[PDB]
């Protein structure tokens, strides 16, 4: 994931209090601005563009209530169930497909940084970061399992295809190390880092670009 | 037509639908298929995905998200049919991902658990294979990124 | 092995990306007029997030890191 800063609360959220009414009472559309702006219109779990998106309660009100109406247990997730389909990835798969998971054992992109927790390879697969041991590694494996980052083909293949497209660019950009000076080459690196910001998969391309 | 792709080579699947629509312009064709090669010649709006449930019950047949008229066969296979391009049940298909982790394990330099693998890949796939080209590119990227890290450390510190 | 193209040869949209490079390399970098037409046809037929547009934009950005070394040819120029 990318670190997505949970900024201020939205106001509608206070009018609706967990327990007194169901989450359906509030409109997801009102919660979207804060979540969407935080995630720049991408998933908080698998960086899928918000074309298919839903407000996901990281801790399901049904198992950890986690104060349902607390903006923090609300993420700008992916996929959707009202329009039907066969979604088996990320938030929807977290609630139903995965099963038997610990909520505190999942990395929260709001506070926990996936840069030192997850490593995105050129082959499109995500592995626990190098040097992780004991407890720390187990969160990475658990979140990869429950969020199905490695899983359904539509995500793995799409991410791998996205990475493979830019690999010749990385090649040629790293071939001219001695041809250009330090400042100019760092400027090229910053230009590439700007490019991946307006790209579908933020961190896989970032990992393929810099380390 | 049921199973339009029956007994057809992929080359024939690349043109069966086009030939049928050219010879019979005004026929409404309602066909079923499960091959991405046929789907690569069909518009996205003409496709209805039939994913039932444990009861065989589906309510509405849906169209895929991506256009399938000019896309490659592997893309349709992995994005529309949820089928891996490489066989997941073969150890040889994970060699370049294992090898990449091993370069990155020791920071990105072919070590020994990475040279046994590089020549496991060279012996299997060959010199001119795509896999060896990817391995060589990955080697070059790791070396260049290490030299980068040194240069940026020099500039910063 | 099977002598079958990745994209079907009977469809005009299959050769659109090959043409994009041949018309990018015709003006040796720099999306001109004929190249920019081909780019919105690819962006309209194929989605905003597709292998075709992702690979189209790569060819753009790579003949923009090489035209920089030829604008570096503008620096050692004459
Ligand atoms: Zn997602």
């Amino acid at each position: 994931m990318r670190e997505l800063a949970r900024l201020e609360r939205p106001e509608i959220l206070d009018q609706y209090i967990a327990g007194q009414n169901d989450w359906m009472e509030i409109d997801q559309s009102a919660v979207w601005p804060k979540l969407t702006e935080m995630q720049g219109g991408f998933c908080a779990y698998c960086e899928c563009r918000l074309n298919r998106c839903h407000i996901e309660h990281f801790r399901p009100r049904g198992k950890f209530p986690a104060l349902t109406f607390i903006w923090n247990n609300l993420f700008g997730s992916c996929g959707d169930s009202r329009k039907s389909g066969g979604w088996s990835r990320c938030g929807i798969y977290k609630d139903n497909g995965a099963g038997a998971y610990n909520a505190d054992d999942l990395i929260k992109p709001d506070e926990e940084n996936p840069d030192d927790y997850l490593l995105f390879l050129t082959t499109g697969e995500v592995v626990p970061a190098i040097g992780l041991t004991g407890r720390a590694l187990k969160k990475a494996q658990e979140t990869i399992r429950v969020f199905n980052l490695n899983g359904d083909i539509k995500l793995f293949g799409s991410r791998r295809t996205a990475v493979q497209a830019i690999m010749p660019n990385v090649e040629y950009l790293y071939t001219l190390l001695e041809e250009f000076d330090e400042d100019d080459w760092n400027e090229m690196l910053r230009d590439e880092l700007e490019k991946i910001e307006s790209d579908e998969y933020k961190t896989a391309l970032k990992h393929a670009w810099t380390f | 037509i049921d199973q339009i792709e029956l007994h057809l080579h992929p080359k024939w699947q690349q043109e069966v639908i086009l030939n049928l629509r050219s010879a019979f312009p005004n026929i409404q064709f309602i066909i079923t298929t499960h091959s991405p090669i046929v789907l690569s010649t069909i518009e996205k709006r003409c496709i209805r995905e039939f994913e039932p449930n444990d009861d065989g019950d589906q309510s509405f047949l849906d169209s895929p998200d991506m256009q399938t008229k000019g896309s490659e066969n592997a893309q349709i296979l992995e994005q529309v049919m949820n089928v891996h391009s490489t066989p997941p049940g073969i150890a040889e298909s994970h060699w370049l991902g294992n090898f990449e982790l091993l370069l990155l394990d020791n920071s990105g330099e072919l070590d020994n658990h990475s040279q046994v693998l590089y020549d496991q890949i060279k012996a299997h796939f060959g010199i001119d294979s795509i896999e060896l080209k990817k391995a060589d590119s990955l080697i070059r990227i790791n070396k260049m990124k290490n030299k980068l890290n040194k240069i940026r450390a020099e500039k910063g510190k």
